[PDB]
């Protein structure tokens, strides 16, 4: 009746996809069923490329979708790591808004706090102080 | 003069400096283990590899019937303190039997000087080193100095010889392919070597040969030091760039498909496989790679995390890179001498070359099929020796690769699994 059939794995193209924020790219794949959670080589998520990136509405859309947020890649960081350290203020919000754990640790013992305050970012690493002081 | 220094023994006590308990990034967090500075920038762990992969935490084998013929499982492997001597001084004397080589000496000294970019921060213009290319190495009050490294021999996972070179990736880089680099972690193990046949036709026939000779762990580590040159350098090759194998008509018959880079690393006829047209653009790729590194290090404005100069750290890429350098100071890139540098890694840092200068009996093309898996103790001296390996001088060994023959040197090679 609709039945198609995928010629490539969908979970790389949506990883690509939030790599290089194509939103119709993703919110495409998403509709044919591309997995929110899928993983590369590395451990990263879309959740993961979508934050480091600093796509806001990809973030959103996938995380309405069931993504992780508090996966991990192979050395330990979750996508809250990686947007602090790239200076996203909005990406690290929504994150924190949806229960991501302000005190993850990667294979160092760095929290997102300790990324953002070693890449010079100041009022990111004010709210993640905040959210953990709660 | 040799390439190191140190007789280490497993039992020696940790000094903090060469012999030291360190952290590798990993998805979990796991407690340090023993590692060994063998060389400048060149560490070993002697402990079987649980810790790179996140899936891999064990070394719990698949069921019995998924097994695929071609493997060896073995969860007690390296996993007593004697082992993890005899690993050690095993994958000592394999450095010193590749340095002791123009061209091993040459691969060496190509490893040491390829430091990994420093592309890691966030900032335009300020140079910062990738943490997945460092190690935590512990020190005297339990604090961790983080150190800086280029090469990681480690032993095997749950499948004993998937031999492989493996680093980190990065978020928004990918630096085995963009000319930057990374840590290399290699599995290997030189307590363990694969059967082939010297007849070509039975070599490259799955259903015939028993493992009539055996290969030298020191062109296996070679072929994965190769590995770990390309990579070191940003220059490999995307591993889904496979070859139709139209050459052997038992891998057409299964559809198998071998990449351009381990084809590439093997050489000789192999390396012949990639057409011009390939070839080609892969050189004017990574030639473009080396341009935007030359690029970022003239816009290099400051530098974070140590105590070196802005100024020395270009210079260490521009031995690297072998960068031109013009009357005012700004990094070029010259077609010719990158040339050079590229035909070197690809070309002539080959398991076929080190075949050659090692006067070695070894397969005679990467598309073959592995016969047998032999385990070998090369530390004893009337086992194997740095300037000769198995063919021993002087001795009955040395005619006719004697020495790798594992029916008439049978007492230096005990099979384990039959793969024919
Ligand atoms: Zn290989």
């Amino acid at each position: 009746h609709h039945h198609h059939h995928h010629g490539s794995d969908l979970g790389k193209k949506l990883l690509e996809a939030a790599r290089a924020g194509q939103d119709d790219e993703v919110r495409i794949l998403m509709a044919n069923g591309a997995d929110v959670n899928a993983v590369d080589m590395h451990g990263y998520t879309p959740l993961h490329l979508a934050a480091a990136v600093g796509h806001l509405e990809i973030v959103e859309v996938l995380l309405k979708a069931g993504a992780d947020v508090n996966a991990w890649d192979q050395v330990g960081k979750t996508p809250l790591h990686l947007a602090a350290k790239w200076g996203h203020l909005e990406i690290v919000e929504v994150l924190l808004k949806h229960g991501a754990d302000v005190n993850a640790q990667d294979w160092m013992g760095r929290t997102p706090f300790d990324l953002a305050i070693d890449n010079g970012n100041e009022d990111i690493a004010e709210v993640l102080q905040k959210a953990a002081k709660l | 003069s040799p390439f190191v220094n140190k007789q280490f023994n497993y039992k020696d006590p940790v000094n903090g400096v060469d012999i030291a308990y360190i952290k590798i990034p990993n998805a979990g967090q796991m407690q340090p283990v023993k590692a060994f500075k063998i060389h400048n920038k060149i560490w070993v762990i002697p402990e079987r590899d649980t810790f790179t992969n996140p899936e891999e935490g064990d070394l719990n084998p698949p069921p019995e019937a998924k097994q695929v013929p071609v493997s060896y499982y073995d969860s007690t492997y390296l996993s007593t303190d004697n082992e993890k001597d005899n690993y050690l001084k095993g994958v000592t004397k394999l450095f010193e039997r590749i340095y002791s080589t123009d061209l091993g000496r040459m691969l060496l000294t190509s490893i040491v000087r390829g430091i990994p970019f420093w592309g890691g921060s966030t900032i335009d213009t300020e140079l910062k080193v990738i943490d997945t290319n460092c190690i935590n190495v512990i020190q005297p009050d339990g604090s961790y100095r983080s150190e800086e490294l280029n090469l990681v021999i480690i032993g095997p996972s749950a499948d004993i010889i998937q031999f492989e070179c493996k680093s980190f990736g990065h978020e928004v880089l990918n630096l085995t392919r963009n000319g930057y680099g990374s840590t290399q972690y290699i599995r290997f193990s030189p307590d363990f070597t694969f059967g082939f046949e010297e007849s070509l036709e039975v070599d490259t026939n799955p259903l015939l040969g028993a493992g009539k000779f055996a290969t030298d762990p020191a062109v296996t580590l070679a072929h994965e030091l190769i590995h770990a040159g390309h990579r070191l350098y940003g220059i490999a090759i995307n591993p889904n760039r496979v070859f139709k194998v139209n050459t052997n008509a038992y891998y057409e018959m299964s559809g198998l498909e071998v990449s351009f880079e381990e084809l590439r690393t093997f050489g000789g006829h192999d390396a012949k496989f990639i057409d011009s047209l390939q070839e080609n653009e892969f050189r004017l790729y990574y030639y473009n790679k080396f341009k935007d590194i030359a690029s970022t290090l003239n816009k290099a404005k400051s530098i974070v995390g140590t105590t070196a100069s802005l100024q020395y750290m270009k210079n260490v890429f521009k031995e690297k890179y072998l960068l031109s350098e013009d009357t005012s100071g700004k990094f070029s890139v010259d077609k010719l001498k990158f040339d050079k540098l590229y035909k070197m890694l690809t070309e002539i840092y080959t398991e076929d070359n080190f075949v050659k200068f090692f006067k070695v009996l070894n397969r005679k093309t990467y598309l073959n099929f592995d016969k047998a898996v032999f385990k070998i103790n090369i530390v004893p001296k009337v086992n194997y020796t740095i300037y000769d390996g198995f063919n021993l001088r002087n001795t009955n060994l040395a005619a006719n690769f004697n020495g790798q023959n594992t029916e008439i040197n049978n007492m230096n090679f005990t099979k384990l699994k039959n793969f024919t």
